[PDB]
């Protein structure tokens, strides 16, 4: 027996502030993203780099956010990691506008935000990603899947983990509404190592939980238990982040140092 | 460590 009382117009209302925080902080809605994949805008069809004399041409002709590496794939991963470093600073402008998150204390809003950006990013790329491949440059481009496989090693294994975690993440037809709450659980994680004070993030995760799962029953009513199976995939997000630390410690072993962004060679 | 002071600047 669901009603609609005070309590639960009060997780609607947070809710509403959540996604409208969640679009003022992510350009590049899920929304947005999907009529792109899906033919169904009228914006400016991307560009598709599906080989490499496709790649010569986007990089060449289109300009891609991609002294530069002769290797292509040394410059993809580096923008990959540049564009992260942006998510990293869109991430903590909307950590910023969760209810209650800036009256925590300032050494737990930075741990939280260090543990969580990682997961957070492989959500919202999901968001760009369909069978084929992925949006880039903000939606002017889309990089194959096969195209990003046959990249030399240990390159061409690196993004496959998040497509794998896509086309499962994406068969649940998770919205932005949906998203903008399942992400502000996942930055108020209890759990984190380091944290000072735990039941203060606790709490306010206990209302975001409450408010995803009205929001997950309100908007899906042919999957009664999708916020379980939300919940099971914060779970799994973590081996991603496992597995992409890994596979860095192998990149930074047997590759070239690549340029650190610009922001961090002017942090030091 | 950059990631902690790229979070703290932007919370700033
Ligand atoms: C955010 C993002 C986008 C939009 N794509 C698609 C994508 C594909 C191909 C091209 Cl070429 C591309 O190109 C850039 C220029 C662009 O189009 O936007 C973009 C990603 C692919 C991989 C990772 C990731 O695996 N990110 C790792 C490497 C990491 C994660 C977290 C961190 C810190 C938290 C430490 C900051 C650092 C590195 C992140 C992204």
């Amino acid at each position: 027996h669901m009603q609609l009382n005070p309590e639960s117009a009060d997780l609607r209302a947070l809710a509403k502030h959540l996604y409208d925080s969640y679009i003022k902080s992510f350009p590049l809605t899920k929304a947005k993203a999907r009529a792109i994949l899906t033919g169904k805008t009228t914006d400016k069809s991307p560009f598709v780099i599906y080989d490499m004399n496709s790649l010569m041409m986007g990089e060449d002709k289109i300009k891609f956010k991609h002294e530069q590496s002769k290797e292509v794939a040394i410059r993809i991963f580096q923008g990959c990691q540049f564009r992260s470093v942006e998510a990293v600073q869109e991430i903590t402008e909307y950590a910023k506008s969760i209810p209650g998150f800036v009256n925590l204390d300032l050494n737990d809003q930075v741990t939280l935000l260090k543990y969580g950006v990682h997961e957070i990013i492989y959500t919202m790329l999901a968001s760009l990603m369909n069978k084929d491949g992925v949006l880039i440059s903000e939606g002017q481009g889309f990089m194959t899947r096969e195209f990003l496989k046959s990249l030399r090693k240990p390159f061409g294994d690196f993004m496959e983990p998040k497509f794998e975690f896509a086309v499962k993440f994406n068969a649940l037809e998770l919205d932005d509404s949906d998203l903008a709450i399942f992400i502000a659980v996942i930055i108020l994680s209890g759990d984190r190592p380091g944290l000072l004070n735990v039941k203060p993030i606790e709490d306010i995760q206990d209302n975001l939980l409450q408010a995803l799962e009205l929001q997950l029953k309100l908007n899906h009513p042919e999957s009664s238990q999708l916020f379980a199976k939300l919940l099971q995939k914060m779970t799994d997000l973590r081996q991603i982040v496992t597995e992409h630390v890994q596979l860095l410690q192998v990149i930074k072993k047997t590759e070239t140092d690549m340029s650190l962004h610009p922001l961090l060679q002017e942090i030091y | 460590m950059g990631l902690e002071a790229i979070i703290r600047k932007a919370l700033m």
